[PDB]
RNA sequence: UUUUUUUUUUUUUUUUUU
DNA sequence: AAAAAAAAAAAAAAAA
């Protein structure tokens, strides 16, 4: 029996109206056949097409629309739907639907030009109601309503071409490993020996003043030049400390304690990292908190490390790649780095205005996607490199720090694609 | 390799029980929860700005198309998504006039402008509610750009346009929702530019806000907003156990009394006998004295928590099974002594914290696009990174612009399971009633928490605020 | 303040050491 | 008056 309901439109330009009416009217209980519902095309639609409207099809529904107004897939269908109309003796048949405002009554198809229309060009829910009525009292055939067919049909076809699916990907963040730090960290008892009003940014190697205790991982003469008072420094008097077990959290004393040990190995391990900066010869921004660091325009051959450009123009002002460091060793022992962007008029002098450094930045990171990210952070890390797999940070005369110029990859079990 | 196990998508129920991870096409499928007949609107603003409005109305009835429905939805119509019957016919419209307006805008202290402006729309506001037989559901404030471009704090008129309140907020919205919380008026504020912008063009002629591929996304976070205040379930979250109350406290600052005083409020949601959900404030403000404290002394935070186990007995009959404090700083040990004890034997308390300041960013090797949201790395079994904001597939595009930011979750107090933590501030980002997106970047009880503490710390006569989040967002 | 997101500005506090 | 490890208030841009 024919208990199906065909709808025709145009398929590239009508499909939101069309997706809307089609699952309302499944949910609603009504047999719906429609191009846009079925999941995969083949030769055999244009035959099966033309057997349902003839066979099946119970009310035929034409979206009016200036698109669909002379489409010629639309027409087909208009014209065997009037043969059908004409076969079956309903003249009741054919219901167009008027979605479309640029498209009067007197601009419409000749096959409908004669038809009572459906209004749905000011409400759609007013059309859908009309829709509704027609249907019962046309005796329409009908299901009870049940909008969980309309909700398998959504995600069988519609939420279905983009879909949660099973397959690992690495990624790769912006945290540093650090391979290794010295064996102890040392305590030495300068006391009398350092100055009181003295200041330990200045001093050569990182070394932070707890108590009357210097706290750093170099070795007790390594800070001479600084200090010539400490040439007669007796090294039994260091309480060096397995640095291991602090990390482990083993160690714990009166003396100092695994939570305020471990928060001066951070502070030696920025000021390394700045030292380093420094030695690499590279400038800085300084923020509201953290100072950054960005490479000039001419350092690097033709503005660019490896193949990938960290300096570059954007009008007048030229924006230039920059990072900060920080050390972490609460999840891991980690040197985290950030990404910023800063602009200069010159190449060589800062813009001093804020506003217009945001601006300028936020401009410029428009048009910046995860490999833009990636790219230039890596590129900038391995142009910080002491060797291929490596670099390391200095703390002593013999002391160092290694720390990986590869970023800490992590696996994920669940991707996607665009 | 570190392993990063992805949540699934969770999923909120919609009208006829039918779930969908996306809030717009769920909303634009299957309806709402409830059924409001329509949206007598109450209208107040400048006689020309009425008619912006009107516009607005009479466009949002008809159907809304964006550049791309697959990044964002097509709006089908303000009656086909809701249910909900909502003219420009029979809005009460209350005018007033330009020179009002341009008494009190132009003068040299700004809380004092801000004070007579946010007076000026309050007391017709006020009048029509008392003395005006017409009946509205929410009102619908039409600001123009002059007084919200020099309203806000930070304002410097220009000495060319001035033509001549120190206890209030400097804010036009805060001290706005904050002054007519003791009337309980839901109110939702609008700028002219919000509204019909193609008006309002720059120096090079182009619309200054351009939402032309926006549009839909517009109509629809403005009118489930609208649906909302009105009285109407949008959606419903269906994922949430039984017996669990959640909790989010945020702390504010007060700066006019002497002393930022440091105010807490706190944001509450659960379950209902049945399967109803409540996502209702709980607020009582506990002002905590010291500059810089953001720790609630025992006293107040046995308030705190006393009411939300109390607003939870009254409604369901029987305590909270497992309350999950959540909190954007973290707990030292002195509320959750305090905390413990007003607790019950059987009732497990947890505090959880909920942080973005931790600097991690996964990159992903090959393609211009970002993580997938939903993937956790859990540290250990108390904290864990956890991507709410990325890219999921269905919306076509990530919910940032860079690179996003995990949200550091750590259980701080209490023991919980970490997969259950991150099972539900995940559910948790997509009850956003304020806008109509598929998800939030956080957590909607620190979000409203901080929402209604920033309306409650700009009046001090304020007394028994309203719990109900129509009088706030 | 239709939203949401990402930055840049300051400020502040605590635990601690002199 | 420093340090790190935690804190909120505020404004500007750009997409959703
Ligand atoms: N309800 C209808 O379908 C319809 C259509 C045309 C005329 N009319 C009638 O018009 C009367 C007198 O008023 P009028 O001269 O202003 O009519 P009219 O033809 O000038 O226009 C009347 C309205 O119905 C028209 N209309 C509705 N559906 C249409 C369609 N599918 N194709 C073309 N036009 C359509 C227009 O919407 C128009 O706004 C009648 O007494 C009457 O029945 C009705």
């Amino acid at each position: 029996m024919r208990n199906k309901i065909f709808i025709s439109h145009a398929t590239p330009d009508d499909n939101d109206f069309t997706r809307w009416l089609a699952l309302k009217l499944i949910g609603l209980g009504y047999e719906v056949w429609c191009d846009i519902l079925f999941l995969d095309k083949g030769v055999d639609f244009w035959s099966n097409i033309e057997k349902v409207i003839r066979e099946d099809t119970c009310k035929f529904l034409l979206v009016s629309s200036s698109y669909s107004n002379q489409r010629e897939g639309v027409l087909k269908e208009l014209a065997v739907a009037a043969k059908v109309k004409k076969q079956l003796k309903d003249d009741k048949f054919i219901i167009p639907l008027a979605i479309d405002e640029q498209l009067s009554y007197d601009d419409i198809n000749i096959d409908i030009v004669r038809l009572n229309a459906i209004d749905f060009k000011m409400s759609w829910a007013r059309g859908l109601k009309d829709i509704l009525e027609a249907f019962e009292k046309q005796k329409v055939p009908k299901e009870v309503a049940d909008a969980s067919k309309s909700n398998l049909l959504y995600q069988q076809i519609f939420l279905h071409d983009k879909s949660v699916i099973e397959k690992e990907e690495i990624y790769d963040s912006n945290w540093l490993s650090i391979l290794s730090f010295p064996e102890e960290l040392r305590f030495h008892e300068y006391n009398w020996m350092l100055p009181k009003r003295f200041d330990v940014r200045e001093l050569t190697f990182p070394a932070v003043r707890y108590k009357n205790y210097l706290c750093t991982f170099a070795w007790a003469y390594d800070f001479t030049y600084h200090l010539p008072k400490t040439e007669t420094y007796h090294k039994s008097k260091t309480i060096r400390i397995p640095t291991e077990e602090i990390l482990s959290g083993s160690y714990d004393s009166n003396f100092i304690r695994n939570a305020e040990c471990k928060r001066l190995i951070v502070q030696l391990l920025n000021k390394a990292f700045e030292l380093r900066m420094k030695d690499k010869e590279v400038q800085e921004y300084e923020m509201s908190n953290k100072t950054a660091y960005w490479l000039e325009k001419g350092k690097l051959e033709k503005d660019k490390f490896e193949k990938t450009m960290l300096v570059g123009k954007q009008k007048d002002k030229n924006w230039h790649f920059a990072i900060s460091g920080a050390s972490k060793l609460y999840p891991f022992p980690v040197l985290m780095i950030s990404s910023h962007i800063f602009f200069t008029a010159d190449g060589k002098k800062l813009i001093d205005s804020s506003s217009v450094q945001h601006s300028s930045r936020r401009r410029q990171g428009k048009n910046w996607w995860n490999n833009t990210w990636r790219t230039k952070l890596l590129a900038f890390i391995k142009y910080l490199s002491d060797d291929d797999t490596s670099f390391y940070l200095e703390m002593g005369s013999e002391e160092k720090v290694f720390v990986s110029n590869e970023p800490v990859k992590f696996k994920g079990n669940v991707s996607y694609n665009i | 390799m570190k392993e990063l196990i992805y949540i699934e998508e969770p999923k909120i129920l919609f009208a006829h029980g039918q779930k969908c991870t996306d809030a717009r096409d769920g909303l634009a499928l299957f309806g709402p929860l409830n059924n409001l007949y329509g949206i007598k609107s109450g209208v107040i603003g400048t006689k020309q700005g009425l008619k912006i409005f009107r516009d607005y109305l009479d466009h949002i009835q008809k159907p809304i198309y964006n550049s791309n429905s697959i990044t964002r939805p097509m709006f089908p119509g303000f009656e086909a998504v809701f249910d909900c019957k909502w003219e420009s016919t029979g809005i009460t419209f209350k005018e007033v006039t330009n020179e009002d307006i341009g008494k009190f805008l132009y003068n040299s202290s700004t809380h004092k402008r801000t004070y007579d402006l946010v007076s000026l729309f309050i007391d017709k506001i006020i009048s029509a509610n008392k003395n005006e037989d017409e009946n509205v559901d929410v009102w619908f404030v039409i600001v123009p750009d002059e007084i919200y471009k020099y309203c806000r704090p930070n304002s410097v008129l220009p000495k060319e346009m001035v033509q001549t309140t120190y206890n209030y907020d400097a804010q036009f919205h805060d001290q706005f929702k904050a002054r007519l919380l003791k009337h309980t008026i839901p109110t939702q504020i609008f700028r002219e530019s919000t509204l019909a912008w193609r008006d309002f063009k720059n120096a090079f002629g182009l619309p200054i806000r351009d939402f032309s591929k926006i549009e839909g996304h517009l109509a629809w976070t403005i009118s489930t907003a609208a649906f909302y205040k009105a009285g109407g379930k949008p959606w419903k979250l269906s994922d949430v156990r039984n017996g669990v109350c959640y909790l989010g406290l945020v702390y504010k600052k007060v700066e006019k009394s002497k002393n930022p005083r440091n105010a807490c409020c706190a944001a509450q949601m659960f379950l209902d006998n049945g399967d109803g959900t409540v996502f209702k404030g709980e607020v009582g403000p506990w002002y905590n004295p010291k500059n810089g404290q953001y720790h609630l002394e025992p006293k107040e935070a046995k308030a705190l928590l006393s009411q939300s186990l109390q607003s939870y007995k009254e409604q369901i009959g029987e305590y909270p099974k497992e309350v999950f404090i959540h909190a954007k700083t973290r707990f030292n040990h002195q509320e959750w002594d305090a905390f413990l004890e007003v607790t019950p034997k059987e009732t497990n308390l947890v505090g959880v914290t909920i942080s973005k300041t931790k600097p991690l960013k996964l990159y992903k090797t090959e393609g211009d696009y970002t993580i997938l949201r939903g993937n956790a790395y859990v540290v250990n079994e108390r904290s864990a990174f956890l991507w709410t904001v990325g890219y999921v597939p269905k919306i076509q595009t990530a919910l940032s612009m860079e690179v996003p930011n995990p949200l550091f979750i750590e259980i701080n107090k209490g023991e919980a399971d970490i997969k259950q933590v991150l099972k539900d501030i995940l559910s948790l980002t997509k009850l956003n009633y304020n806008a109509c997106i598929f998800a939030d970047g956080e957590p909607v009880t620190l979000r409203f928490a901080d929402k209604i503490g920033e309306i409650l710390t700009a009046s001090t006569d304020i007394k028994t605020p309203p719990l109900a989040f129509k009088y706030y967002i």
